[PDB]
């Protein structure tokens, strides 16, 4: 909780109005006592009504910071949300654009900011000038930081080629002249459906919270029912219960945590979604990738899925490290796969490897391709191509160079490890092996196992041929796969998994797969322009990562399960509600009933002061479970079941005895009460 | 004492499941739309002279059926019990009964709550006992377990977009479950000493010279429809204390069976017609389990009674105040637990000369929502709701959308279930409130302190929660109370009623999916001791003040 | 319209059905099977009935067994008003009561216990009760044969005559008709 | 009754009302 943002954040909080309380139901229940009590504190002080007049406004003051609580609670995920918002907005706030007329750089430079201007224009930008545009190119190169979207600063050949000629959103440039031609126009611009998002939080609530604020809103009505008769019953016997005492009792009766935690729980989970490299549109599609039965994983264009990244760099005997590195960044450069963009961030890692003026090198660019599962560049006459062992061992027995040497007990020595070798070419000599390692620290066949065991179904597709697929499938510990892939066969195989009562969770191309992503009821698009399929739903994948629709079942799981948990939490506490203000509510009623106060507390309203205090301090000590969701360990769902109450029934049935007995000794000791 | 109590628990529920197992086959067939052995050939042709043909129809429809009816019921009550000095069977000439007092009657006798605000035997005529509170005895009674078929039915069915027949569902229940048991219960009662005669009021010439007049009528069949239909209309004041209503202590065992006999046959046809078993033991182990510790608690309380008894010169303290001689101390306070869980208002004992603590859980045991054996039908979507709202938590916890036996939970359920859950909680506490601030409701008052709010609180859970079980004590003939009891059993029964009918024609427009490993089983230990602390939670959180200002107050006293 | 014939349709048949025929069923079957249990049980001395053997008359004669208090209204033992006492646990108004019945019994029962039953002392749930324990018959035993001119071993005999154990001892407790129990007693004296 | 007693009983039916209509309403 940096200060910058919380002082900012309760800032925002102190403009309790009651339009912005009267959507959150619980809540504007508790604003509506506090308002009550402050009245009656102010009659009270006045002299209309007798009595303390000191107790009533310790109260009120208290539900009112109760009420402060909880809007610190969803303001402070607004503004964890709107932080990540203006890590990418703030730089095009105040910026420049370089406008042209024709597409030839030999023209003047028109010096228009270009804020809001329409499509179909032509812009300019050079050296290290942020993009003010998201459209195509139809000339030039250069390399671009995407750092607004992978959050890992890698270098990417931004030309026109066909498929790398895609700018997108307010990303830094670092070589030279490209000309851009915007085909957006502002609103549908990446940033500003960022924007859109970041403000459209709890817009359109899931399903799932309208049905807990409706159960939350019943044991509203329930709690508000047996307070207000409270009043007729202690009427007949002896004098009437105090109303600030049944306005205390209200408030520290219903629940207030979940009540004032669950936007919060939304927003900080949505947050968390967006820092996955997760673009969502709606929470619904969240919940039902939490909710689905089976999982399709579409490898086409990836290899070895995309939990496999780079660790090490292994020389070779006539090379020297910086050289490989060098050959291996400008190899998949021009590679939007995973393992690409894992070779270029672990050269970066080690050698800060940057800018290599593309331009400069007059070399036109090959991207990866499915079926020849190949990377390569075409600098001066030589090729620089890697991927697979066996499609580089073809190609460089393809032509009449000698095969290499001591690069198979290499490949031994990193498969004994327990990687997958990738190995780049000069053309005619092999430059070295690097080891893919997977990037799970706890490996991605126990993850797959803890989803088996959570009784969700892994499956992946492969594009490649019987052995390949099953010697893949056998290394993650998928339960099927699938080879020689097309779009009908996976939509043949969408159905007869819904066939059986299930809920199918797909990921693969928002371009080539769209039909069957719509076909699945939760759609992880990856490698698109991200335009249409935003448009269309098809929650976007940044990084094109096709092992993310588990972190999606991880956040969308995490939100549900962290919701019940604290409803059951702000349930269960109750009973040491009762049993702190029960008897110190109906003291002068009837004095019997101090038997009940099993806890030994001084007096009455110090009671109703320590209970208070606890449920308003509940909010802030929830506050980080709330914000990171629940650690949660992934079992069956009765062991789940039992795990939860275990933690958290027991946590609302024992920690409010032992922090309203806590705060009333301090109470005593302080001598306020 | 404790082992003859343990040893009474035991006999009865293993009677009670033996007995009710094959009941629970018969309602199975009966919910599968099969007609029962020896039924069919002449169940077609009474169909075709009725004008039933047997046609499916849906939850409005449906509901609107089982509405009507009911009004036709509390119609044809209430000019019955205005008129009845026109109608024979007048041994005593009874005049007609006033409009508040005919009005809670036949409201009370239709919403199947039966509370009786007056003394049968020098109120009600031959004709009316015999007329218009045994048809409305066997009438709700069918209407209640016709609502549990329906949803029995909207729980297997797929995609449908119907429900059943609701004549052919009355007719069946009433012509075939109800009808032959309880003539053979009225045969037994008949066997033991009671009433089922016409005789006019036998003048007694007592031994000691003084007068007695003894109230002869038709009152074994009555017993029978009342026991069986967990009804609790007696003919007499004292519901089951009467030696012409309770003789012997089989009558009253074979009583205990017959008020438990439907709601456990009807947890057993679930389990049946579901095609697992488990989950209809599911239920019935959470109603046992809630059951047992009620039993035990109100046992040991009514043992370790008033020492006031030891202190004025008795040999125990054991609070036999109040309770008959025939039957023991535990038999009174386990009939007073299954009659306050199961939503009958017959009593052995009277239950305002129970301890605090001891009429204590009857109170809340029923405040609850008689949901534990509850009613006919009733406590079984009582349970319905109860393990709605257990499922959606457990959903929740485990972190996938809500699903009971393979349908999913959605919003429209979730109000309607909240909603439901609401209705009798709210009646209960306003009608409370409102007796508690009126003059006319604190001037039927007999025992003051604490005792008498828990009289108000317990007749106000009476009629919201269709017991009619009664703190006799109070003096509910006033047209005030009248008049708010009336308007308790209505909106409770029928508020109840639409809202979970509702339900039901939401999970017949569902399909069930198939059982996954990831999907929460619905069975076993652990969720048996979900639904049990989520009902119990949820009347605690309910109800805790109430029976703190009262119960709680009269035993710390 | 439509729904106005089956609806109708099915009421009276059900009406007619459970109202007419399973009383008159009922009544039949009783009245074939099982008289002067249908009938009210009544004894029957020479054209006139002297009580139920089920309901239980007020004795307040000293030669009699004295039955549990009953609490009706308009009279102790008042079959037209079968209610009971209604007083809670906490009531003064009920400790006075039993403080007076238990000063009353021990005056009318001198020789016996001094610690009195609780059946004799504490009101029944409906006040026509029959019955008391065989404990309290045995209490009460030394004032009936003092009054009688009887013994103790023929009381004793006499009572565990119309001592009326149950089934299984523990659906219910043992019983004492005290009605058919001085009748008998004066049958036999006199 | 009072004031203080009409007014209270009467705010507490608007704030049932209002629950009533936020459980109806999925907003
Ligand atoms: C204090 C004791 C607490 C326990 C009491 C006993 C509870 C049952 C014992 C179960 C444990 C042993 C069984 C092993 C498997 C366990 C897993 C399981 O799911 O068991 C289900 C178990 C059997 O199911 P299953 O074997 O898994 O299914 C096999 C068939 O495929 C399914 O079809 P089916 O089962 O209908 O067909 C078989 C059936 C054919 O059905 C019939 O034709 C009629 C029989 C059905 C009713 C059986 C009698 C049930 C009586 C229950 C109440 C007993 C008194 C308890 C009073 C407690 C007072 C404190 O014939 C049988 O074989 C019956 C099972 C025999 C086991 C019970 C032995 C009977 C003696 C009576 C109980 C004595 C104690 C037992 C030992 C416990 C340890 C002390 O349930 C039953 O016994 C009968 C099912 C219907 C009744 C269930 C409702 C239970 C109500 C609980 C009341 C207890 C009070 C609550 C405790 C309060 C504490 C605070
Ligand atoms: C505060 C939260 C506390 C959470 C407690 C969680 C306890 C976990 C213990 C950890 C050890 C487990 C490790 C082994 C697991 C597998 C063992 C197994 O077979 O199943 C045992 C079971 C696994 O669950 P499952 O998936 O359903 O079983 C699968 C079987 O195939 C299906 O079961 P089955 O029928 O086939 O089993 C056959 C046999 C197998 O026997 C075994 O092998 C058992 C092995 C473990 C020994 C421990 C005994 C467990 C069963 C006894 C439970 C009664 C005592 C409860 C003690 C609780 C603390 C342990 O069991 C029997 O002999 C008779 C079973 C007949 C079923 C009827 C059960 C009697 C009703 C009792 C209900 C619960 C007590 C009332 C609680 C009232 C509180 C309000 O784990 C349990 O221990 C269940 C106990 C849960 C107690 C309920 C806690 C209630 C707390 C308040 C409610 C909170 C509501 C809050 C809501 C707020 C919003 C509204
Ligand atoms: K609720
Ligand atoms: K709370
Ligand atoms: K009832
Ligand atoms: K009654
Ligand atoms: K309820
Ligand atoms: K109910
Ligand atoms: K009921
Ligand atoms: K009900
Ligand atoms: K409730």
């Amino acid at each position: 909780e940096p200060t910058l943002v919380v002082q900012a954040l309760k800032e925002a909080v102190k403009k309790l109005n009651p339009q912005a309380q009267w959507r959150n139901p619980v809540m504007f229940i508790v604003w509506i006592g506090s308002l009550l009590t402050t009245c009656i504190s102010i009659a009270m002080a006045s002299g209309a009504m007798p009595g303390n007049a000191l107790f009533s406004a310790a109260i009120s003051g208290w539900l009112w910071i109760t009420v402060l609580f909880a809007n610190f609670a969803e303001a402070l995920a607004e503004g964890r949300s709107k932080a990540q918002a203006n890590s990418l907005k703030g730089v095009k706030k105040t910026a420049f654009a370089r406008k042209l007329r024709e597409p030839k750089y030999g023209a003047a430079a028109d010096k228009v900011p270009a804020d809001q201007l329409r499509k179909g224009d032509i812009v300019l930008v050079e050296a290290g000038d942020i993009i003010p545009c998201d459209g195509e190119v139809i000339e030039g190169g250069a390399s671009v930081d995407e750092s607004a979207i992978t959050g890992e600063s890698a270098p990417v050949i931004r030309e026109s080629g066909g498929d790398f000629a895609s700018v997108t959103g307010g990303t830094r440039i670092l070589s030279d002249w490209l000309v851009i031609e915007c085909s957006v126009n502002p609103g549908e611009t990446f940033l500003d459906r960022m924007i859109a998002m970041v403000e459209g939080a709890q817009r359109r609530k899931t399903p799932n919270e309208i049905a807990l604020t409706i159960l939350l809103i019943a044991l509203t009505i329930v709690f508000l029912l047996a307070t207000a008769t409270l009043w007729p019953f202690s009427a007949w016997g002896g004098n009437a219960v105090s109303v600030t005492v049944l306005v205390a009792l209200l408030v520290c009766l219903i629940p207030t945590t979940i009540g004032g935690l669950l936007s919060a729980i939304g927003v900080a989970g949505m947050s968390r979604m967006l820092g996955a490299n997760v673009i969502a549109t709606s929470g619904r599609a969240v919940e039902a990738a939490g909710d689905v039965d089976v999982l399709l994983l579409d490898k086409t264009g990836t290899i070895t899925l995309g939990n496999r990244q780079a660790s090490e760099f292994i020389p070779a005997q006539g090379v020297d490290e910086k050289t490989l590195a060098d050959a291996a960044q400008l190899a998949s450069l021009a590679d939007e796969t995973p393992e690409g963009r894992s070779i270029v961030i672990l050269a970066k890692q080690r050698f800060n490897l940057r800018e290599r003026d593309v331009q400069s090198l007059h070399a036109t660019f090959v991207p990866f391709t499915a079926q020849s599962r190949m990377s390569g560049i075409n600098i001066d006459n030589r090729m620089i191509r890697k991927g697979s062992v066996d499609a580089i061992r073809r190609h460089v027995e393809a032509n009449g160079g000698h095969f290499p040497t001591d690069v198979d007990q290499k490949v031994d020595q990193v498969a004994r490890q327990g990687a997958t070798p990738l190995v780049v070419v000069e053309g005619s000599r092999v430059l070295g092996v690097i080891a893919l390692k997977d990037i799970v620290k706890g490996g991605i066949k126990e993850r797959f196992a803890q989803l088996r065991k959570m009784g969700i179904k892994t499956v992946m597709i492969t594009g490649d041929n019987r052995l390949t697929a099953a010697a893949i499938a056998a290394e993650a510990g998928v339960d099927d796969f699938l080879a020689e892939a097309t779009p009908e066969a996976k939509l043949a195989l969408i159905r007869q998994y819904q066939a059986e009562g299930r809920l199918v969770a797909m990921t693969g191309d928002g371009t080539n797969d769209a039909p069957a992503l719509a076909q699945a009821d939760v759609a992880v698009a990856m490698n698109s322009g991200t335009q249409a399929a935003k448009e269309a739903g098809n929650m976007v994948d940044l990084d094109s990562n096709p092992t993310k629709l588990i972190e999606v079942v991880h956040i969308g799981k995490q939100m549900l399960m962290t919701r019940g948990s604290l409803t059951t939490f702000s349930i269960a506490n109750d009973v040491a509600k009762y049993f702190a203000i029960i008897p110190a509510a109906f003291a002068a009623t009837y004095p019997q009933l101090n038997a009940l106060n099993i806890m030994c507390l001084h007096s009455p309203d110090s009671a109703i002061l320590s209970a208070v205090i606890f449920n308003a301090l509940i909010i802030v000590f929830l506050i980080p479970l709330a914000l990171k969701g629940v650690s949660y360990k992934p079992l069956t769902a009765s062991a789940m079941l039992r795990r939860n109450l275990w933690i958290y029934g027991l946590g609302g049935l024992l920690v409010p005895f032992i922090g309203i007995k806590v705060i009333d000794l301090l109470l005593t000791v302080c001598g306020l009460v | 004492m404790a082992a003859q109590g343990f040893l009474l628990i035991a006999t009865f529920l293993l009677v009670l499941m033996v007995l009710a197992r094959p009941l629970g086959s018969g309602l199975a067939r009966l919910i599968n739309d099969i007609p029962l052995p020896g039924t069919t050939g002449v169940e077609r042709v009474l169909f075709r002279a009725l004008g039933v043909s047997d046609r499916e129809m849906n939850w409005k429809q449906y509901l609107c059926a089982i509405l009507g009816l009911n009004m036709l019921g509390l119609a044809v009550l209430f000019f019955m019990l205005l008129g009845q000095h026109y109608l024979p069977l007048n041994p005593q000439q009874l005049p007609g009964l006033s409009w508040d007092l005919a009005l809670n009657t036949a409201v009370s006798f239709v919403t199947n709550t039966n509370w009786q605000s007056y003394s049968g035997e020098t109120t009600l005529s031959y004709f009316s006992q015999m007329a218009g509170l045994t048809v409305q005895n066997f009438l709700s009674a069918a209407s209640g377990i016709a609502v549990i078929f329906a949803l029995i039915r909207a729980f297997t069915r797929q995609s449908m977009s119907t429900l059943g027949n609701a004549w052919v569902d009355l007719l069946r229940i009433t012509l075939w479950v109800l009808v032959p048991v309880a003539l053979l219960i009225a045969l037994f009662f008949i066997q033991q000493g009671a009433l089922q005669n016409f005789l006019p009021y036998q003048a007694v010439n007592t031994v000691e010279g003084a007068q007695q007049l003894l109230p002869m009528g038709p009152v074994a069949s009555q017993e029978a429809i009342k026991m069986l239909g967990t009804n609790g209309g007696g003919f007499f004041n004292a519901n089951s204390s009467h030696p012409f209503e309770n003789p012997t202590a089989l009558t009253n065992f074979v009583q205990m069976l017959a008020i438990f006999l439907i709601p456990t046959a009807l947890c057993f046809a679930f389990g049946e017609v579901m095609g697992d078993r488990r989950q209809g033991r599911m239920l019935l182990w959470a109603m046992s389990v809630i059951f047992v510790i009620c039993v035990g608690v109100v046992m040991w309380a009514e043992v370790q009674g008033n020492p006031h008894l030891l202190a004025l010169g008795t040999d125990s303290s054991i609070n036999m105040e109040g309770k008959e001689s025939r039957f023991g101390v535990l038999v009174s306070s386990l009939f007073a637990v299954v009659t306050t869980a199961a939503s009958c208002g017959a009593v052995i004992a009277m239950h305002d000369s129970f301890t605090a603590l001891g009429g204590m859980v009857p109170m809340w045991l029923m405040q609850i929502g008689e949901v534990v054996f509850g009613g006919v039908g009733s406590g079984l979507y009582g349970m319905m709701l109860f393990v709605l709202l257990a499922v959606f938590i457990a959903g929740l916890m485990i972190g996938r959308t809500p699903e009971y036996l393979g349908k999913k939970i959605d919003v429209r359920e979730m109000k309607l279930t909240a909603l439901a859950i609401l209705v009798t909680p709210t009646l209960v506490l306003m009608g409370a409130a409102l007796a508690m601030m009126t003059d006319a409701g604190r001037s039927a008052m007999l025992n003051p302190g604490p005792h008498g709010f828990s009289e108000v609180l317990y007749a106000v859970s009476s009629a919201a929660n269709n017991n009619g079980s009664a703190f006799a004590g109070l003096s509910a003939n006033s047209p005030f109370w009248n008049c708010l009891l009336a308007f308790c059993m209505f909106v409770g029964r029928f508020g109840v009623i639409i809202p979970v009918m509702a339900i039901a024609g939401s999970l017949v427009s569902k399909k069930s999916q198939a059982a996954s490993s990831g999907t929460l089983p619905t069975h076993g230990p652990l969720f048996v001791g979900l639904l049990i602390g989520t009902v119990l939670l949820v009347g605690a959180l309910t109800f805790i003040p109430a029976l703190a200002l009262g119960p709680v107050a009269e035993y710390l006293s | 319209m439509s729904g106005l014939r089956p609806a109708l349709s099915t009421f009276i048949f059900l009406l007619l059905i459970t109202g007419g025929v399973y009383p008159l069923l009922t009544t039949v079957l009783g009245q074939w099977w099982f008289p002067w249990q249908a009938n009210g049980s009544l004894i029957r001395e020479g054209d006139t009935v002297r009580g139920s053997a089920l309901i239980g008359q007020n004795f307040t004669g000293n030669g009699y067994f004295h039955g549990r208090p009953s609490a009706t209204a308009e009279m102790p033992y008042n079959p037209q008003a079968s209610g009971g006492s209604n007083l809670a646990v906490s009531n003064p108004e009920l400790d006075k009561l039993i403080a007076a019945r238990v000063a009353a019994l021990r005056a009318a029962n001198p020789d016996a216990s001094a610690s009195v039953p609780v059946e004799l002392v504490t009101a029944s749930a409906s006040g026509l009760d029959n019955n008391i324990t065989p404990q309290a018959a045995a209490w009460q035993i030394p004032r009936v044969a003092k009054a009688r001119n009887l013994s103790v071993e023929q009381l004793t005999q006499l009572i565990a005559k119309y001592s009326q154990q149950p089934l299984v001892k523990y659906i219910g407790q043992p019983v004492v008709n005290i009605v058919e129990l001085n009748l008998a007693l004066d049958k036999l004296d006199e | 009754m009072s004031a203080g007693v009409i007014t209270g009983v009467l705010l507490v039916f608007l704030l049932l009302g209002y629950l009533v209509y936020a459980l109806i309403n999925a907003e």
